[PDB]
């Protein structure tokens, strides 16, 4: 894609760490919550921000 | 020597090497599976505090492993004509075999 | 109590140099101790202002071991010579304590002002 | 109370005065604690009997009582005059404590005394002893230093299996309260070795000279050399502390913006993977007179046991 052109071409050298490549180029995530007043302080409504 | 080894001499001492590991190999014997031991130990030494006991090896753990081991689950042996109490799941007995007497 | 230098050390003569073959003549005033094998030395003192390679034979007689030195600390002592302005200087890597010793017998035994 | 109180109130000196006698007159007061020892005829890091002072308490307004002591040695005349020379010499730095040199009439002799002010109950070496030599069944000292600094409070041993790290694993949020102590401590280190080196003094540091507040005593063992050329000893002192470091996580301050616990962390670069230059500075700020050298990078060691020091 161009999300990961354009974060590698910020890079100084050409290298970056791979933790960071689905955590700023993925499209979709997924989420898995044990119970339920786990869900009210992650995901609760139609949009949240992670 | 021990101490200045340890703490003021910055290179290996081969010669102290080879005295404290005589040392070991006479007061404090030991047979080694993959964590899994037994030891045979002077009694009087270990009681004048010149060789480890069960507790040190409790200290040592706390402050190097991160645990606490409990002496619930360690064993001691006074009696060497029974063996130890458990090794690799199997225990000991002395038993007469023919002419003379035999572990199994 | 937890000291520096219980038991004391010693010193031969020594020679020394500047450049690679400086190497000349009896120049120095190094200290030594005693190891089981091969005798390591540890201060380098005498007249010397910028000297840097100290030198001394293998005890084969075939090699002659190399050394480099530090930049110079002050010092002027007491003697029926008088003040003598020297510079004292350690060897290339000496750790704290070999210094510590050093200086420890030599300020106690040997004069300072 | 012209003999136990004459001497109560030459104690006090020119500072506040609301003392105790902690024992009783004007003879010593014996405890058992944790030294670092090496002379000639004995080593090691055990505990012993110390039995050559007399100790006086603080007390605060409404009379209660603080954990700030008076601790007034007694001792020869040689040893007097060595220590006065070289505390004047380095009686400027802040991680010194207050010194203070007089003489008395015990009986029919003068006998000359060397009080110490506002120290602390405990030294580095009690603590170190009580984490590295755990015992269940006797911990008071453990349990006493956790107290007093507010760590948890004494009901917080009797939900038993306290000490477990796996049954109640919430004993690491007790042990990481005591950590800015401890980093205090190193940076208090640091001011001390660099006194000595301007000075001129020439000795070896160990553990149970320090209290834990950080402050510095006992130029007994202190020679001299000339100005510039002071040189500390640390070698036992840092890796004995060692295994402490991270079992009180002492370094959290320096994820905060200004190595300040009240401020936001560090919003570090996402692409960022190098950190060489930030490892030499914490090296460089707490560990300055270890003379070892350092590789960052375990590709450039020299052998194996290079390659332990330095990972
Ligand atoms: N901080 C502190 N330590 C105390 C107190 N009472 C006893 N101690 C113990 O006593 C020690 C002080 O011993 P001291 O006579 O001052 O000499 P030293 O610490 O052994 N150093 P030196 O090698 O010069 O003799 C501390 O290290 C500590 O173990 C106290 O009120 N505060
Ligand atoms: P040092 O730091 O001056 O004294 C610490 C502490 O250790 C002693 C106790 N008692 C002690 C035990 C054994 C020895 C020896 N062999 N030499 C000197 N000191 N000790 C001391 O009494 C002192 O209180
Ligand atoms: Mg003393
Ligand atoms: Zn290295």
């Amino acid at each position: 894609n161009d999300a990961l052109n354009n974060i590698i071409n910020n890079a100084r050298d050409g290298c970056v760490p791979l933790n960071i490549i689905p955590l700023t180029t993925a499209a979709k995530l997924m989420v898995v919550i044990p119970d339920y007043n786990t869900y009210k302080n992650t995901c609760d409504g139609t949009t949240f921000t992670y | 020597r021990l101490y200045e080894c340890l703490y003021r001499n910055r290179d290996v001492d081969t010669d102290f090497v080879n005295e404290f590991y005589a040392y070991l190999r006479k007061h404090f014997s030991m047979m080694i599976l993959s964590d899994d031991a037994v030891v045979c130990f002077n009694s009087t030494y270990a009681s004048q505090g010149l060789v480890a006991s069960i507790k040190n090896f409790k200290s040592v753990l706390y402050y190097q492993n991160n645990v606490f081991m409990s002496e619930a689950k360690c064993w001691t042996e006074t009696d060497l004509t029974k063996g130890p109490h458990e090794f690799c799941s199997q225990h000991t007995m002395l038993v007469k075999q023919g002419d003379d007497y035999v572990y199994l | 109590n937890n000291e520096l230098s219980p038991v004391a050390l010693r010193q031969m003569s020594c020679a020394a140099g500047t450049t690679q073959t400086a190497c000349t003549d009896d120049n120095a005033l190094a200290y030594y101790n005693t190891t089981k094998g091969g005798r390591f030395v540890l201060a380098l003192l005498s007249d010397l202002q910028d000297l840097k390679w100290a030198r001394f034979p293998k005890s084969d007689g075939t090699g002659t071991i190399y050394t480099e030195l530090e930049p110079p600390c002050r010092f002027v002592t007491d003697t029926p010579k008088g003040p003598k302005v020297k510079y004292l200087y350690f060897i290339k890597g000496l750790n704290n304590l070999n210094r510590g010793m050093v200086l420890g017998s030599l300020a106690a035994t040997v004069r300072l002002q | 109370s012209a003999d136990a109180q004459s001497f109560l109130n030459r104690v006090c000196g020119v500072s506040a005065a609301r003392l105790t006698p902690c024992g009783t007159g004007t003879s010593t007061d014996v405890v058992y604690r944790a030294f670092d020892i090496y002379n000639d005829k004995v080593a090691g890091f055990a505990k012993f009997l110390k039995t050559n002072c007399c100790r006086f308490q603080e007390k605060d307004e409404d009379d209660n009582l603080i954990d700030s002591y008076f601790v007034v040695k007694r001792h020869t005349f040689s040893n007097y005059q060595h220590e006065e020379t070289i505390y004047n010499l380095l009686k400027d730095c802040p991680a010194v404590a207050k010194h203070d040199f007089f003489k008395f009439r015990i009986d029919g002799d003068m006998v000359p005394h060397i009080s110490r002010q506002r120290l602390t109950k405990y030294t580095m070496a009690d603590l170190v002893y009580a984490l590295r030599h755990f015992d269940e069944g006797n911990c008071d000292t453990l349990k006493e230093i956790l107290v007093t600094y507010n760590c948890c409070d004494d009901d917080y041993f009797n939900k038993k299996d306290w000490y477990d790290f796996v049954e109640n694993p919430d004993i690491l949020r007790v042990y990481a309260n005591l950590g800015e102590r401890v980093r205090q401590a190193l940076l208090k280190t640091v001011q001390f070795c660099d006194a000595m080196r301007n000075a001129g003094i020439v000795g070896v540091l160990t553990l149970d000279n320090q209290d834990l507040n950080g402050n510095w005593y006992d130029f007994g063992d202190f020679i001299q050399t000339t100005p510039g050329s002071g040189v500390p000893v640390v070698d036992s002192y840092y890796s004995l502390l060692m295994p402490i470091l991270t079992l009180t996580r002492a370094l959290t301050a320096e994820s905060h913006v200004d190595t300040d616990l009240t401020k936001p962390y560090i919003k570090w670069d996402l692409l960022k993977y190098d950190f060489t230059e930030e490892r030499l500075k914490l090296f460089d700020r707490y560990f300055k007179y270890w003379d070892q050298t350092y590789h960052p990078n375990c590709v450039n060691c020299l052998d194996d046991r290079c390659i332990l020091h330095c990972a």
